[PDB]
């Protein structure tokens, strides 16, 4: 159920880079990707040798629209790409020496070359596309013929040809012969056969090709019946006369004469099809294909609405009705009473059929292929087969599957397109899980689209194409493999057929690179196999895995395909042959290299053995056993995935789940105390304008008394604010205490009286239903009333303390009239004083403020109104009581403000006008029911003890208790963290769709059309032969073949009608067997270990050994093995946004604990702020915390399981447990405050991802005023492991305690958390030069230097970063993915800071979505692609061609820019590339390391290209209808999963909102479903 | 597959039909000359609800005899065809080529 891996799209590159090299291809993706990776690769020595990559070909010059080649290049080949124009006066100044890659013309380049401005001397690669045309022959023939065989080899740039698969070629096999050496003669090239068709000739098992001869067909009466009405209709249609001169005879349609098509055609070709059908597979499979086209005739006389095609298609489909009639007939005729209807189907078959299933019953696990011409034959033989299936229990088992090559036009039809092609994907999942065993195709499954290894492949047509054959030939992969062709006196020509395409086979796969192991030399690694021992990790354990010499390249194989990749990273082995001669006996040694995405980027150096398998098998068990040395192969063997990998354990514990975890857990589901003095003074008063009450402005310091703070703990000091009541902006200063104020008993029980009286009755900020007890032990914080003294300060007003317990149930009562007859008036007394009613509201009464005696006003007086002509009527008609003095003046009130919050720090003053004046709720029905103006009558309203004034001080008080009940908890993880750290003291949008709907489908064009164009040429050309002669060779030819005749009448091919001295001597020829018999004695095999004691002893014995050099096998190796090659084969920056500013941790107090309990106060309550302005910095931190230190201590370890470290360390579920393990869930309020119900003056249920919400949120709780670096020490308050550990003991050092020093053990152990270690360069070292390689790798990178604002102290991980993951060459370091890994976190941590810190202050959601646009792939693409960084890059991989071809297409049709990601923005938030989007954020890494770890160098680098676009999304910040859907309902509003209905065409998707429904909406598709039923729930909710 | 359904429909509406003179021409060998096929498949059309309508083409055969093909509007309807150098020939071809067709849809 698994496949070898082999080297495809791997020696095919190796073989164009070592040696001139032809390679023929099939699409034209691969070849362009080949030629484009191969300049890449050649560009290095190119740049600093001064030299030109060029590319010659004939789609050059031929428009001013840059064709696939120019594109591509100036996408991919990240170098300097020119191409020729047809009309351009071709500038000599610099287009050769500015441009790394230039297109020209085979006649542009040899003028060019003629000119002699650029010589042969100054180019390093040549490629040739399609240089097998003889147009393009005759092209090169002066061009070589001139100058490139004059010209030295040491003076020959590198030559690559490409072809088109000549060996499709219809021509003599001789002409192929003088085609391959003809071309090696001229091209200078050794052809290397380079296909998918010859690694699955060479690397599978090559079918036994057979010839299956039919008998002609036999007629019956049905058959010649049948036979008649069709050729009577031929003849009626053949005799039929078209003209449209005669069916019409207009003079006026000349033009549209013409476009009337023939309506004879289809006829012909439907009748044809049925004839050639009833001619060579039968009645039954002709019946079939005329039901067949009469379900498409009844619709082609639907399309048209000529006449005479109509009636000319009811003929045809009369015609099929007479067939099925007559064949419906005649097999009902056989349909009696038991009668089998197979043996029906027997009898009219064809022997081509019946040929067909003779081949399926020598098939009794299955995988059938069988392919034909035409779409209709593949059709009505799925149908047999069916029907057979359906009525043979031989064949019952059988299971079929037909597939047509009936790709549609997507500009015409494209719905329809969609359908096929969904239908093919869905047939394609079918087949390839070997659910249906047989699947019948068409050319479309010839290329392209690939296969499994299949048993079986049946051709019903005999192929024009030598293509065709080979690939039918390869599907068969598996070992019984069987490629039957069947035929119906044909026997001779499929015979010359077979020849000639086994002779295309031995000219090709024997004229190869690498070649295959002989089958006697398979035999001889067979025995030789068995000489050696199997290697095991673990030789103790009888059961172990075991490798030995012939199943290890099986596990290297297996090793190289278990890496982490996506589609078109492609990484295999690399072993490379070289021949040793020794005591004159040749022996082959083996040399195997790993890829880089592995570690092992050394060679592994095998020992001269004499067959070429054994040799092989030893490199790949010397790479099996230094893979299992080095550790990236377990003891059992198998290569490690993401998922399996462990880790070191001192970073493994904090994965442990807790014990409580261990909605699903961790989802989204008498003494001298402090006094303190509030001094409050007016700075800011309200404007006359906003003053809509038109009252005097009451300040807070002309109050003779205010209040103070007793506190049993010391009060730090904090910074100043303001308060904004009605009254204006208030600055408050906490003013400190210069004497300390003893306490007592009697006094404690009157402040605490006081307390309860201001919290109950005054302020009422105490509600009820709850218990008071002024005893706690969790502070003992009193508030006491004071009076400013005479000499300046501020006394304690105990005189206040006493009226208030004295007063301590005052209430308003009904004053009698005879208390009211005998009431005076004094002014004083409601001078500054709160009038309570009496007359109404007795329990719950309201509170007045007194602005205006009024001497005008009386009870005599006008009342406002006409139903009330004065204030005494409108009191004895509305409540009956007679006022007794009515000559004293009435009273102006002040109501309270209906709002408690007046802090919210500096926006309240702005914000009295929104809700309106403190929100105003009573007001509205206060002034409906007492006649708008409360104007008062003093002797009907009583008087409270609390002054006006005191209530304007007092009303600015609204968290109190609570406040300090929760700021204590806040200071206790400041004392924690100040005790393990250091720092701190203890003590329109339709025309936009369209325009980006047709620039998408014009700009694509480089796509799958490609793919069909190479589908239109795969069965059609076969063309371009150069030149054939009378050599001899042609007999050479003629007996051969006639030989290869000899083999297929007599291979079975055609079917007609019916002592382990000895081996242990042959192992070691050049080695004395008296040694062999010395190091084996009483053991049975010869070690590794041996073997390795004897090639040393003969190099000891023997000081000169030798090399060659052949194969496939890299270059890619060198320097660990060759380059040297000495005699070696055995053995081995503003203050603002400033991230560097790190306070010192010596001398500052740390952090305050406001911005603590600002991370300990959710959204959930809302209380003013929320916890998501620090936890969208902080999950963002944890990552740059992690990642970063996961870089240093597992330098050597690839980032394919780092990942999933990190996946498992920045987990919400970690962050439960690290949050859990410190306790802090008593710490978060997540209840809302409110007096009645959730307080107690001296619980909260939360939520799982909730406490992450918190934790993340504590570091940024210290990003500031703390620095990151502290910060980090915080996570070593949490346990989570980020910086290095040393373990000491108790220093002593007095000067001052250590910055990130821990509390001692028992054992009195102290852990330093010291500096982050600066990492080591991953310049590796292995060859004594790869500082000189890495200066001869990037010629050019200093424009990339001044392009970014930052040049590099060293180009080791900007070379390590501008190098793909499959790019082999770049031995010395690892690939870009690792600095990817963690530069993507410190460029996240660049844009969030920037998008935090920054005054305009946006939401969370704006926040969040600004970093959900801000940070995609997309715009590090969008900044590669417009700031020239299509320059610099390095690439190995295949499709990324044609992806990145059509991007550029994308851009540069846009002209780079930004505006398509700006609209996937939202089009998407609501991955065309990857590897360029990355290439900008893998220089983040770098430059992450290259500047020592300096946040503010890369932001102070990037920002002069990244301001304006940062900019205009600072212009795009302010919100969305989209955003507004989430911010009234984010969670509530719930899509469900759709449901298909009963008739199985609609789907309905319903939304559930919570507490409101559920809202079904149906619709043909998902997407429109889902927006009815956004509708249907907009118009139950909006 | 609706016109595999349509192919049923036309099969069974047209051998659903119990007239005598279909009865008669699926009896009688159609090969006889004395057999008038012109008023014979008048009749038939005038008896099964259809319409037979003789449309002769302008355009004879390149041997000289004129072209006259019959449709005979069932439900799917039906073309035939003939061939003759007179009109009244070419004709009686044409309903001996619909009448024998109708042989084959009264065929059991």
């Amino acid at each position: 159920t698994v496949f070898t891996p082999r080297d495809f799209q791997v020696e095919l590159l190796a073989t164009a880079y070592e040696r001139n090299t032809i390679i023929c291809l099939g699409h034209r993706s691969s070849k362009e990707f080949i030629a484009l990776k191969l300049l890449q690769e050649l560009s290095r020595r190119a740049r600093r040798h001064g030299r030109v990559s060029v590319y010659l070909s004939c789609e050059v010059g031929t428009s001013t629209e840059p064709c696939s080649i120019y594109t591509m290049l100036t996408h991919l080949t990240d170098l300097r790409v020119w191409q020729e124009q047809p009309d351009m006066q071709i500038p000599f100044d610099h287009c050769w020496t500015d441009y790394h890659v230039s297109i020209l013309r085979p006649e542009g380049f040899l003028y060019l070359l003629e000119t002699r401005e650029l010589l042969l001397s100054r180019v390093e690669l040549i490629v040739l596309e399609d240089c097998h045309d003889s147009a393009v022959y005759q092209r090169i023939r002066p061009l070589f013929e001139n100058h490139i065989m004059p010209a030295p080899p040491a003076d020959r740039p590198r030559i690559l040809g490409l072809a088109g698969p000549l060996h499709s070629a219809g021509c003599e096999l001789q002409q192929l012969s003088a085609m391959l050496a003809t071309l090696e003669q001229s091209v200078l090239c050794q052809i290397e056969s380079a296909s998918d068709i010859v690694t699955v000739l060479r690397y599978c098992s090559r079918p036994h090709e057979y010839i299956v001869q039919c008998a002609p067909f036999e007629m019956d009466e049905l058959s010649l019946v049948l036979a008649d009405v069709l050729n009577t209709h031929k003849s009626f249609l053949l005799d039929h006369r078209y003209d449209p001169y005669e069916i019409y005879g207009t003079d006026q349609f000349m033009d549209e004469l013409k476009d009337i098509p023939d309506p004879k055609v289809d006829p012909l070709n439907v009748i044809n099809s049925l004839l050639v059908v009833l001619h060579e597979m039968g009645p039954w499979c002709t019946q079939r294909a005329a039901h067949h086209f009469y379900q498409c005739n009844e619709k082609l006389k639907v399309k048209t609405p000529h006449e005479r095609h109509y009636l000319l298609y009811c003929l045809v489909s009369t015609a099929l009705i007479q067939l099925y009639s007559l064949c419906e007939h005649a097999f009902h005729r056989h349909l009696g009473s038991g009668s089998d209807s197979r043996q029906t189907i027997e009898r009219y078959s064809s022997p081509k059929v019946r040929r067909l299933l003779q081949t399926l019953r020598c098939f009794k696990t299955l995988c059938a292929l069988i392919y034909c011409n035409q779409n209709h034959t593949a059709r009505v033989l799925f149908e047999l087969l069916a029907e057979i299936s359906r009525r043979d229990p031989d064949l019952k088992f059988l299971r079929c599957q037909y597939t047509t090559d009936r790709v549609a036009d997507p500009t015409t039809e494209p719905k329809e397109a969609e359908l096929e092609h969904r239908r093919q994907e869905e047939v394609l999942k079918r087949f390839r899980m070997h659910d249906c065993n047989v699947l019948i195709g068409t050319s479309v499954l010839e290329e392209g689209i690939d296969v499994p290894k299949c048993n079986l492949v049946v051709r019903w047509d005999p192929p024009t194409t030598y293509r065709s054959y080979v690939q039918c030939k390869g599907r068969a992969r598996a070992a019984p493999a069987y490629h039957v062709i069947l035929v119906a006196s044909t026997t001779k020509d499929l015979v010359h057929q077979m020849a000639q395409y086994r002779e295309i086979e031995q000219m090709l796969l024997s004229k190869c690179a690498n070649t295959e192991p002989p089958e006697q030399e398979q035999c001889e690694a067979e025995r030789f196999s068995a000489c050696l021992a199997a290697y095991r990790p673990k030789p103790h354990l009888l059961t172990g895995a075991s490798v030995d010499l012939g199943s290890a390249i099986a596990l290297v194989n297996k090793y190289c395909a278990r890496l982490p990749s996506d589609t078109f990273t492609k990484l295999t082995a690399l072993w490379r042959c070289t021949r040793n001669e020794r005591a004159g006996v040749t022996l082959f040694q083996y040399t195997l290299r790993l890829p880089i995405n592995s570690p092992l980027k050394h060679d592994i150096v095998g020992l001269p053995m004499p067959t070429q398998t054994l040799a092989r098998r030893l490199a790949a068990l010397q790479a099996c056993v230094e893979l299992h040395r080095i550790g990236e192969l377990d003891d059992q063997l198998q290569p490690i995935g993401k998922e399996g990998f462990r880790a070191l354990e001192p970073d493994w514990e904090c994965f442990e789940l807790e014990p409580e975890d261990e909605p699903r857990p961790g989802t989204t589901k008498g003494a001298p105390c402090y006094l303190y003095f509030i001094q409050l003074t007016l700075q800011c008063p309200i404007p006359e304008e906003q003053n809509t009450r038109g009252r005097k402005i009451y300040p807070p310091e002309d109050a003779q008394q205010g209040f103070g703070i007793l506190t049993t703990k010391r009060i730090p000091k904090l910074s100043a604010f303001s308060i904004f009541t009605r009254s204006g902006e208030v600055k408050v200063s906490l003013e400190l205490a210069k004497e300390r104020v003893i306490l007592t008993s009697e006094q404690i029980v009157c402040i605490n009286g006081f307390l309860n009286y201001t919290f109950t009755n005054v302020l009422r900020l105490q509600k009820f239903l709850m218990l008071f007890d002024p005893d706690s032990t969790e502070n003992c914080v009193f508030i006491v009333p004071t009076v400013k003294a005479p000499a300046g300060g501020k006394h304690i007003d105990w005189q206040f303390l006493e009226l208030i317990q004295a007063n301590g149930n005052t209430m308003p009562r009904a004053v009698p009239d005879e208390e009211r007859q005998a009431q005076p008036f004094d002014p004083q007394r409601f001078q500054d004083a709160v009038v309570m009613p009496w007359y109404r509201n007795q329990d719950q009464p309201q509170y007045f403020y007194v602005a205006e005696i009024c001497p005008h006003l009386s009870p005599l007086s006008c009342f406002p109104g006409d139903n009330y002509r004065t204030f005494k009527h409108y009191y004895l008609v509305k409540y009956g009581l007679t006022i007794q003095n009515t000559s004293q003046p009435l009273l102006d009130v002040d109501h309270t403000s209906a709002r408690l919050n007046f802090l919210t720090p500096r926006y309240v003053n702005r914000k009295g006008v929104a809700l309106p004046t403190s929100s105003e709720e009573t007001k509205r029905a206060k002034r409906e029911n007492l006649e708008q103006k409360q104007i008062l009558v003093p002797e009907l309203c009583t008087v409270h003890p609390f002054p006006a004034s005191l209530w304007r001080t007092a009303v600015c008080l609204p968290c109190i208790l609570y406040r300090i009940n929760g700021l204590l908890l806040a200071d206790d993880i400041r004392k924690q963290v100040s005790a393990d750290l250091g720092l701190g003291r203890q003590q329109t949008a339709q025309e936009v769709e369209k325009r980006q709907k047709q620039l998408s489908i014009i700009q694509a064009t480089n796509a799958n059309e490609r793919q069909y164009q190479q589908t239109k040429n795969l069965l059609i050309g076969f063309n371009f032969k150069h030149e054939d002669q009378k050599e001899p060779a042609t007999i050479r030819y003629e007996e051969s073949i006639a030989k290869l005749k000899t083999e297929i009448e007599s291979g079975g091919m055609l079917v007609p009608h019916d002592s382990m001295m000895e081996l242990l001597k042959q192992l070691l020829p050049y080695v004395n067997e008296d040694v062999l018999a010395k190091k084996l004695g009483d053991r049975r095999e010869l070690l590794l270990s041996d073997l390795v004691e004897l090639n040393a002893d003969w190099v000891a014995r023997h000081e000169q050994e030798t090399y060659n050099v052949m194969g496939c096998g890299d270059s890619f190796d060198n320097y660990n093995d060759h380059h040297r090659l000495n005699l070696d084969e055995k053995q081995l920056l503003p203050a603002g946004f400033s991230f560097d500013r790190q306070p010192d941790l010596v001398g500052h107090p740390g952090p305050s604990p406001s911005i603590i309990l600002q991370a300990l106060t959710m959204s959930n309550a809302n209380d003013g702020i929320n916890l998501e302005r620090l936890e969208t910095i902080g999950d963002s931190f944890l990552k740059y915390a992690i990642t970063t230190y996961l870089y240093i201590t597992y330098e050597n370890v690839h980032e394919g399981k780092l990942s999933h470290l990190r996946s498992k360390q920045v987990a919400n579920l970690n962050l439960y447990r690290l949050g859990r393990r410190k306790r802090l869930g008593e710490y978060m309020i997540a209840t809302k405050f409110e007096p009645h119900d959730n307080w107690l003056p001296p619980q909260h249920s939360i939520p799982d991802k909730s406490i992450a919400d918190c934790v993340e949120a504590l570091i940024g709780a210290y990003l500031i005023e703390c620095g990151p670096r502290g910060a980090l020490l915080f996570m070593a308050w949490l346990g989570v492991r980020v910086l290095p550990i040393t373990r000491q003991l108790d220093g002593g050092n007095q000067e001052q305690r250590i910055p990130g020093s821990t509390k001692p053990n028992a054992e009195n152990v102290v852990t330093v958390y010291g500096a982050w270690p600066t990492p080591r360069s991953p310049l590796l070292h292995f060859a004594p030069n790869a500082t000189e390689e890495l200066d001869q790798l990037l010629s050019g990178f200093e424009e990339f230097e001044e392009s970014l604002g930052y040049k590099f102290r060293d180009r080791s991980y900007l070379l390590q970063a501008m190098t793909h993951a499959s790019y082999t060459p770049n031995r010395l370091t690892d690939c870009y993915q690792r600095l990817e890994f963690l530069g993507d976190a410190v460029l996240d941590y660049l844009i969030t800071r920037h998008l935090y810190e920054d005054p305009r202050q946006h939401s969370p959601g704006a926040l969040t979505d600004l970093r959900s646009a801000l940070v995609n792939n997309t715009i590090f693409a969008s900044l590669a692609v417009r700031h020239g960084f299509h320059k610099f890059f390095r690439h190995l991989s295949p499709g990324l061609n044609d992806v990145i071809d059509r991007f550029v297409r994308i851009q540069q049709e846009n002209g780079h820019c930004i505006s398509e990601e700006y609209y996937l923005l939202s089009e998407e938030e609501c991955e065309v590339p990857k590897a360029l989007g990355d290439v900008f954020e893998s220089i983040a890494g770098a430059i992450f390391l290259d500047s020592n770890m300096s946040l503010d160098v890369v932001w102070h680098v990037y920002s002069n290209m990244m301001s304006p676009e940062i900019e205009q999304f600072s212009n795009s910040v302010p919100k969305s209808p989209i955003r507004e859907l989430l911010e009234l309902e984010p969670e509530t509003a719930k899509f469900g999963k759709p449901e298909k209905l009963a008739d199985g065409r609609r789907v309905r998707v319903t939304v559930d909102v919570f507490c409101k429904g559920t809202f079904r909406g149906i619709g043909r598709n998902y997407r429109i479903a889902k927006c009815t039923a956004a509708k249907c729930a907009l118009r139950q909710l909006k | 597959t609706q016109h595999s359904n349509k192919v049923s429909q036309f099969h069974k509406t047209l051998k659903n039909a119990t007239g005598k003179k279909l009865l008669k021409l699926q009896k009688t060998c159609l090969k006889n000359n004395k057999i008038d096929y012109i008023k014979l498949l008048g009749e038939i059309a005038t008896e099964n609800q259809f319409e037979v309508t003789y449309v002769d083409i302008e355009e004879k055969t390149f041997s000289g005899q004129f072209q006259c093909l019959v449709q005979l509007s069932t439900l799917p309807v039906g073309v035939c065809h003939g061939s003759g150098p007179t009109a009244a020939d070419a004709q009686r071809h044409a309903a001996q080529n619909a009448l024998e067709y109708l042989k084959i849809m009264t065929k059991k």
